[PDB]
């Protein structure tokens, strides 16, 4: 009755395994450790992993205690790990080696190729926008242009 | 670079090796056998070159000529002969009425050869007329001096054996400049010898009050007649108090190398700060013979007992140079990838210091 757990670490069957693989130096995202909305940007380029807009589960796997998801799940009001009114860039297609601020304004690389992301597409109206390079150190480039999600984030 | 900092063996072709030198950057050894015969070794190749039957009673030094075609051997028995270096024999032979200590050949006068014998005034023997030019001294003639060219041989020093140095031309022989060592405290001292270098004009000397002093070959003309000692460094070994026998300059010009008589301890400073900073560690047992540096590469070499002993700087280039855009290396950071992603008619032709010590003309591959 105690091998649930341990599938669920292992990694189970149900598609991708569950042990993540995020080794380069990701940060300003994955605030919350527990159970609300998060975010993990994966090694593989092209996977997006999120917890906000949760939603409940069938309970009772293997006949144990009833879980708190069956019917009616556990609230949640705190922190939520993206942006709504014009995302600046973005906090799920992105690669998990970019230091960003706070408040979301910083762009940090890392010491190999990096990119970020938006999550804003644009078909009419004016997009008049910016990108204040802070600085550039020698062999750092700093090329910027849109693109799309189908790219590869690390990708040149 | 720095100094030697490795240990190599031996160099023994034949058992017996008295006397080395380097020729101008270290390419033969003139090993004097004590058998009467003359041997020739090759340095940085590891060979030997050739054997001259001189005579019968073995010699004790040895020096090339300027052109390299003289084997200069202060003999044992009085055997000033010019033996050659090409076909082995003896181009010029006389004799001299005292043996010889120091046999020099100055760069720029290959005829006038460097004497320097006991108990008279050293005596130059010119190769072009077998004629003999006493350099006139002061004071005594009867006493242990010793005679030496500067770095471009123009002027030569001479010390005496009561306290008295003496300047005088190599050629013109206008002795106008003299020099009366320090006598310590209360008692005076004499001069075991003088060596020189190849750069900067310094010279060390060797004197019985048991310290090693230094001097350069400019103070002397410049005050005149004689003035008052001033030495840089009074150099000395003030735990076992090793007499010093044999002692000369470096390869580069500011290193300073002092040799023990049997306790094998081979001191080394620089001319720039006076501390100690290497002690080689020598097996006791042996006399030192001679030493002396590479004239380019930092590396010590003394004979002694008929063996030569080598500290050296052994080297093999890293496994990493088999191209330069291939290498070898260990990093743990992300790869940093690159990021910037005629007709003529003419044929090809074109195929320390450095002193006249030249044109050995010797080596037989067969």
């Amino acid at each position: 009755g105690r091998g649930a757990k341990r599938k669920q670490q292992d990694g189970g069957t149900t598609g991708t395994t569950k042990k993540a693989r995020s080794d380069p130096l990701f940060s300003a995202q994955r605030l919350p450790p527990h159970g609300y909305p998060l975010e993990h940007p994966f090694n593989k380029d092209g996977y997006r992993y999120i917890l906000a807009e949760p939603d409940p589960h069938a309970p009772d796997p293997e006949k144990l205690e009833l879980d708190c998801w069956a019917g009616k799940p556990i609230p949640g009001d705190l922190y939520r790990a993206c942006l709504y009114e014009r995302v600046l860039l973005a906090l799920h297609d992105r690669a998990p080696q970019l230091k960003i601020s706070d408040d979301r304004l910083t762009v940090v690389g890392e010491k190999g190729y990096s990119m970020v992301r938006a999550s804003h597409g644009v078909r009419k109206g004016a997009w008049y926008f910016e990108i204040t390079v802070d600085e550039m150190p020698p062999d750092t480039a700093a090329r910027l242009g849109w693109s799309q999600p189908l790219g590869n984030l690390q990708a040149p | 670079q720095n100094y030697p900092e490795e240990a190599d063996g031996t160099l023994d072709c034949i058992s017996m090796a008295l006397t080395c030198t380097f020729n101008r950057w270290g390419t033969l050894l003139a090993v004097g056998c004590n058998d009467g015969r003359i041997v020739i070794w090759d340095f940085l190749t590891r060979g030997i070159a050739k054997i001259i039957s001189a005579h019968i009673h073995p010699v004790c030094s040895l020096c090339w000529s300027r052109d390299g075609h003289k084997l200069v051997s202060a003999s044992t028995d009085n055997i000033v002969s010019q033996w050659d270096v090409l076909s082995g024999d003896c181009d010029q032979r006389f004799r001299f009425p005292s043996p010889i200590l120091k046999v020099q050949y100055h760069p720029r006068d290959q005829n006038k050869v460097l004497v320097c014998p006991m108990k008279s005034a050293p005596v130059m023997l010119t190769l072009s007329d077998s004629k003999h030019v006493v350099l006139p001294v002061d004071d005594d003639s009867d006493l242990n001096v010793v005679a030496s060219f500067d770095r471009r041989g123009e002027y030569i020093y001479t010390g005496n054996a009561k306290g008295k140095i003496l300047v005088l031309k190599t050629d013109s022989q206008d002795l106008v400049a003299s020099f009366r060592v320090t006598t310590g405290t209360s008692n005076t001292t004499a001069i075991k010898s003088i060596e020189f270098a190849r750069k900067g004009s310094c010279f060390l000397i060797n004197t019985a009050d048991r310290i090693i002093r230094v001097y350069d070959g400019r103070e002397i003309l410049t005050c005149g007649r004689d003035g008052e000692p001033e030495p840089m460094q009074k150099l000395q070994d003030l735990v076992n108090r090793t007499p010093w026998k044999k002692c000369c300059f470096s390869g580069d010009g500011e290193y300073i190398v002092a040799g023990s008589a049997r306790q094998h301890a081979l001191y080394i400073w620089e001319k720039s700060i006076g501390n100690l900073v290497k002690i080689l560690h020598g097996t006791r047992g042996e006399l030192l013979l001679d030493v002396a540096w590479h004239p380019v590469r930092p590396i010590i070499a003394s004979i002694s007992s008929g063996v030569v002993s080598i500290w050296a700087q052994n080297q093999v280039e890293n496994w990493s140079a088999f191209a330069p855009d291939f290498k070898e290396l260990d990093e743990n950071v992300e790869y940093e990838e690159r990021e910037s992603e005629e007709d003529e008619e003419v044929d090809v032709t074109s195929v320390d210091e450095e002193l006249e010590d030249s044109k050995a003309l010797l080596y037989l591959p067969i």
